[PDB]
């Protein structure tokens, strides 16, 4: 079922090896979950953790779900509405795939972004002319805004 | 000439222009007045013909009420087409409606068509041959019984502009060899077929195949085809875009005459491929006995008739050289049911035929050749007794369905208790069926009709119910009056409702409610809702009749108790949708402009407005907001902004305002998009950044000669001025005479605490708001749809994308439904064929039929509806859909008991909604404070929502395991509380 | 035995999908390669075949699928 399917990812979420992202229900609200991604060590988001929305359509694993950025990042293919450009949220999507899958999606787009995609071109070109520059921004952005007060 | 776009809006984007002008100028001519032909009289007087004429001198009959909606029994002895004509007069007042009491060959001369109903073949010849020789279209069709046939012929020589409706096919181009072989973009169909035509543009390495000649199309692939060496010129092609071009098409149409001895058949029904050939005799054999007994059909159910009428077929077949046994009990049903007169056959022929009339007078969409023969056989009754005596006349406005189905029958649909959930086009329809049918006009009979909805100006195209003067007023209250009108029996048997069917209304529609039905009805316009009803059903166990159109296209589905599916067993595509990436810095189609465009009005004239009268209104509103928004900073600038930074004072305030939008969305944004992608950049795989998909943008120059920018500063200035209440104007002059003095800003694509305490105090202002824009599409004053269309245009110049009118804008932005009411009218009778099976108490799946049509290109499929699934718990077989535990509201830790001691299974999954209950993963300190909790209070807590007084059950969706740790499935469970 | 024939299916827009199947093949088969051709997700494609909807876990031949058979692929509408 589609509330049923949410429901053996949940249970199969406890059943993984500790992982270092985490995601669960909010409110007991198996449609609307909550998810955290640790910033990669070998990246300039190492340190924060990224908040994430996730709302699961009706005719869930048929339909992707809905994902998005609730905590500020600095990266070419997330914008300040938290809004991805992700294969794996759209066309990629079939429902073999799971929120795991996404959050590790998600994950590797932290460490290794796509400016050939990109959603916020003025990123993606430091991120293309000077890497160093793109860093040091996506550091700073992760410690004013991915540490938590 | 000009067309009421006002009235004909949904049918418009059916049609389009050009087909409604031809129609303008069609007249049509109607032969029969009975209820097939004012059905289709009634559609072609919605649709908008130029004007119809009525042929119809026989006198008015009792039976002929079964069907026929604009009679009443003070009308029995009175010649049909005169009672008639002022009942289709009052549709369109565009349509001009008469009755002629004389026909003669030469008279048809002024008709683009000719319609003919109730008419013998021989009569039939004669019309046929003159208006074959005399380029006068001729579409013949009768209804009998549960059997049904329709002839057309639009002359030798007809010609198609367009045989589908469908959008020319395009797509873009990676390399062209010069053997022909074109080979689309990475994982991109160019969905054409062999023998359609495309013509090319952008091509690059052959200059010559952007003439715009089109070529033949020869399919290879999904991805590739190929269209023919062009070695000629170039020898290899790049980053095109083929478009396909439809040209007309010549329709060859035999005579009836010709026609008769091979017939060409378009099949309803590819599982009854023998029937038509059938039929085809059959009918013919009708009006062979009709001449035996000056015009009289054979008896319901009588054998000495269907005796006399199956020699009829043996002769007829011999005379046509029929090589095919004849199916005598199939045959002799047609004669038993000759005098069979439904609604539910004229709902169906009527708007079919209605349709085939509009294609005559257009051109537009592929005709019916030639001859249609159709069945709904399995409609009839097998709970009752029929026979000659159960299906004789009384005397009663029924007798043309008693014809079929017999009295007692007529009963059981009387005592009908039924809940229609929608009031517009589908529901009047099926409204003005059951009306004719005799539905709930029995004593434990019962009509209960809701919707939310006004009547609106557009929707008098379609719903048929409803008059010019009662736009303004509830649908469900004046389609409840209007079918007692038709059927005086209904007066004080329907109840109608102003309710959103939904969990809302889960009060007024309880328990109570629908314990009482006998089926529910959908006529809904949205999946949320129909998901919704289907939801109740299963709970309540209560049939469903569902169905639904687009355009000349409609289905139809029944959900049977303890047998089928529901509706939300299966899954249909998902809402049209974009890339994110694309719509923001990419667009390459005008719906990618259009959409942007929304969001950009929006985003300036209700987002921000939003924003500053919650800062007047809440007194928090900069706390919350402060980490309740996703972007505080916006909210902040947008107070600032909309206050005082940018707060206009007079309308010029507003014009500057607008142009000063015109470069930041339509230029400088533009300049930054360059300047962080020059065009010459390449991507990280080394070929060119801006190919494909992405469409190197060119700034723009404002300027007021230019019309989409004045446009669009004329409708984001009025736009404005109306967010501050200020008047605005039109007068070209003023516009001229302040952006004339407008100082462009200098601009360089470049490479919080504070803007929160400037804000005056909400307490100096209270009492001043600002007017948010609430998009409405069909107001075209009010600079919506302008605003869009000029908006999105001028991204399209940015884009070289080709840009769409406001029409076009209108449709995309709106979101608005292509309908007429021409499949409105099939669905329906199709409807009611299947309702009268849930009557009947059908047990055999097969006996029942989900359909699907598109009157456009005269296709209709059928197929049993598919069976629940089954399961086995602990041996027993159990309904997956249907069945469910009755538990009274124990405790958590009860009801785990009760599955493990009794189902012998482990609780591991309880949820009530989207909110999940319990589980066998939750933590021991948990569940410590949720198992001594009864289902009730349990749920109470976790939605943090106290239940309702009328609350009278519960539902949750249960997870459990097989003693062996394996999952074993579980029907729901419903907790009486 | 079974054989090779050609189907065609037939969508309610009136585009013409031509396929080369052996009445072996699965109704899961045939989905899977509409899939390819048209991009369509199984769990959307309503094939119906002389009456009746073809069910996953059946073959062409248990719906008597001869050569030249004509399969229709239709979809339920939301207006009305
Ligand atoms: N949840 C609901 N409960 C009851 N009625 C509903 C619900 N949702 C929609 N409807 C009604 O179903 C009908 C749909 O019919 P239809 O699309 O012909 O009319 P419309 O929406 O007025 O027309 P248009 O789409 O052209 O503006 C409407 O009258 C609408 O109000
Ligand atoms: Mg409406
Ligand atoms: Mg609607």
């Amino acid at each position: 079922m589609a509330l049923k399917r949410i429901n053996r990812e949940l249970a199969d979420l406890g059943k993984d090896p500790p992982s270092s992202s985490s995601a669960g229900p909010v409110g007991d609200d198996l449609f609307h979950w909550q998810a955290t991604i640790m910033g990669p060590a070998d990246s300039p988001y190492a340190g924060g953790v990224f908040f994430l929305s996730i709302h699961f359509p009706t005719d869930y694993p048929f339909k992707p779900p809905k994902v998005n950025f609730t905590t500020r990042i600095y990266h070419p293919n997330i914008n300040s509405n938290g809004s991805i450009c992700l294969d794996i949220l759209r066309d990629q999507w079939s429902p073999a795939l799971t929120i795991s899958k996404v959050l590790l999606s998600i994950s590797s787009l932290l460490t290794d972004p796509n400016p050939d995609d990109p959603l916020v071109p003025e990123i993606a070109h430091v991120y293309k002319t000077d890497r160093s520059r793109y860093e040091l921004s996506a550091r700073e952005w992760t410690r004013k805004y991915a540490i938590h007060g | 000439n000009t067309i009421d776009e006002g009235l004909y809006s949904r049918q418009l984007y059916v049609l389009g222009h050009e087909a409604m002008k031809q129609m303008s100028q069609s007249n049509v001519l109607i032969i029969g007045c009975k209820g097939l032909g004012v059905e289709i009289a009634k559609n072609v007087c919605l649709a908008g013909v130029k004007s119809v004429t009525l042929y119809d001198p026989q006198p008015t009959r009792i039976e002929d009420l079964s069907s026929q909606y604009f009679l009443t029994e003070d009308d029995i002895g009175v010649p049909r087409a005169k009672v008639t004509v002022s009942k289709l007069a009052e549709l369109n007042q565009y349509v001009p409606v008469s009755v002629v009491d004389e026909l003669s060959t030469e008279y048809l001369k002024n008709f683009k068509c000719v319609v003919v109903t109730e008419t013998s073949l021989t009569k039939q010849l004669e019309i046929n041959d003159f208006t074959h020789k005399n380029h006068i279209a001729y579409i013949a069709a009768d209804s009998r019984g549960l059997f049904g046939s329709i002839f057309c012929d639009f002359g030798e020589n007809f010609i198609c502009t367009d045989t589908d409706g469908n959008e020319p096919l395009t797509g873009m181009i990676a390399s062209i060899t010069d053997d022909g072989v074109v080979t689309m973009l990475e994982e991109t169909r160019h969905g054409l077929e062999n023998g359609d035509f495309v013509k090319f543009t952008e091509v690059k390495g052959m200059p010559g195949l952007n003439d715009g000649t089109p070529r033949k199309v020869e399919v290879k692939g999904p991805y590739t085809f190929s269209i023919g060496s062009v070695k000629d010129l170039g020898s290899a092609g790049y980053n095109g875009v083929f478009t396909q071009v439809k040209v007309p098409t010549k329709i060859s149409f035999k005579s009836l005459r010709e026609s008769l001895k091979d017939p060409e058949y378009v099949y309803p029904d590819f599982g009854k491929m023998m029937r038509p050939p059938q039929y085809h005799i059959a009918f013919q054999a009708l009006s062979a006995f009709a001449d035996a007994h000056e015009g009289s059909l054979p008896r319901p159910r009588n054998d000495i008739d269907a005796a006399e009428f199956f020699e009829f077929c043996k002769k007829i077949a011999s005379t046509l050289q029929f090589d095919v046994e004849l199916d005598e009990k199939l045959i002799k049903e047609i004669s038993y049911q000759a005098r069979g007169d439904l609604v539910a056959m004229s709902a169906f022929l009527g708007g079919a035929v209605a349709q085939e009339v509009l294609k005559a007078t257009t051109s537009k969409f592929y005709p019916l050749k030639q001859y249609f023969y159709f069945d709904s056989l399995e409609s009839l009754p097998s709970s009752v007794t029929i026979s000659e005596e159960t299906c004789k006349p009384r005397g009663c406005r029924y007798d043309g369905q008693i014809a079929v189905f017999g009295s007692e029958f007529q009963e059981k649909i009387a005592s009908l208790s039924t809940f229609l959930v929608g009031a517009g086009a589908i529901g009047c329809e099926m409204l003005k069926n059951w009306a004719m049918m005799g539905v709930a006009t029995g004593e434990s009979g019962h009509i209960s009709v809701t919707d939310m909805d006004s009547i609106e100006k557009s929707n008098l195209n379609r719903q048929f119910l409803f008059r010019p003067r009662d736009v303004g007023k509830l649908k469900s209250e004046c389609a409840s009056t209007a079918v007692s009108i038709m059927n005086p029996s209904l007066t004080g048997k329907i109840t109608s409702y102003q309710e959103r069917v939904g969990p809302e209304s889960e009060g007024i529609f309880g328990d109570e409610f629908f314990e009482k039905l006998s089926l529910v009805t959908n006529a809904l316009d949205n999946v949320e809702a129909r998901m919704y009803v289907d939801r109740r059903c299963v709970f309540f166990e209560k049939p469903l009749l569902e169905s639904g159109t687009l355009g000349t296209k409609g289905n139809t589905q029944v959900v049977v108790p303890h047998l089928t599916e529901s509706y939300g067993s299966s899954q249909d595509p998902p809402e049209k949708s974009f890339p994110i990436c694309t719509l923001k810095n990419f667009p390459n189609r005008i719906e990618h402009t259009i959409a942007w465009a929304r969001d950009l009005f929006e985003g300036l004239f209700k987002q921000p407005i939003d924003n500053v009268n919650m800062y007047l209104s809440s007194p928090n509103f900069l706390e919350t907001s402060l980490k309740t928004s996703s972007n505080p900073r916006e909210v902040l600038e947008n107070i600032r902004d909309y206050l005082v930074t940018e707060k206009p004072l007079s309308f010029e305030e507003c014009i500057m305002w607008a142009r000063l939008q015109f470069d930041k969305f339509f230029n400088n944004n533009i300049q930054q998009l360059l300047f962080n992608f020059p065009k010459d950049s390449v991507t990280s795989t080394g070929q060119p950044f801006w190919s494909g998909p992405k469409r190197a943008p060119t700034p723009l120059s404002f300027d007021i000669h230019n019309r989409e920018h004045f446009d669009f500063i004329v409708a984001a200035a009025s736009l404005y001025a109306f967010n501050y209440g200020l008047k605005s104007e039109t007068d070209p002059a003023i516009y001229e005479r302040v952006l004339a003095g407008y100082n462009p800003p200098p601009f360089a694509p470049k490479s919080l605490k504070s803007i929160a305490d400037s804000l005056p105090p909400p307490s100096s202002l209270v009492g001043f708001r600002l007017t948010p824009a609430e998009f409405e599409k069909d107001d075209d004053s009010n600079h919506h749809i302008d605003f869009i269309t000029a908006a999105s245009n001028l991204r399209a110049m940015n884009y070289d994308i080709t840009p769409a009118d406001r029409f076009k804008t209108k449709f995309v932005a709106g979101k608005i439904v292509p309908a007429m009411c021409t499949s409105t009218a099939v669905v329906s009778g199709l409807v009611c064929l299947e309702l009268v099976k849930l009557v009947d108490g059908k047990k055999k799946i097969e006996e029942y039929k989900n359909g699907f049509f598109n009157l456009a290109i005269g296709l209709f499929t059928f197929s049993d509806p598919i069976a629940s699934p089954k399961m086995k718990v602990n041996g027993k077989e159990i309904d997956k859909i249907w069945d469910r535990y009755n538990l009274p509201d124990c405790t958590l830790q009860e009801l785990i008991d009760y599955f493990q001691k009794e189902e012998g299974l482990e609780v591991t999954m309880l949820s009530s909604g989207v909110s999940l209950l319990y589980a066998n993963f939750q933590p021991p300190k948990k569940l410590a404070e949720r198992l001594p909790l009864k289902i009730s209070e349990l749920v109470e807590q976790i939605t943090k929502k106290k239940l309702e007084p009328f609350r009278k059950h519960l539902v949750l969706e249960i997870c459990c395991d097989d003693a062996n740790g394996e999952d074993v499935e579980v029907p729901f469970i419903c907790i009486k509380l | 035995h079974h054989h090779h024939m050609q189907i065609f299916v037939r969508t309610l827009t009136g585009r013409t999908i031509t396929l080369e199947v052996e009445s072996s093949d699965t109704i899961d088969n045939v989905r899977a390669r509409i899939q390819d051709r048209e991009g369509i997700p199984p769990d959307q494609q309503r094939l119906i075949f002389a009456g009746r909807q073809l069910e996953d876990g059946r073959t062409l031949a248990d719906y008597n699928i001869q050569r030249e058979s004509t399969l229709h692929l239709v979809l339920r509408l939301r207006g009305g």
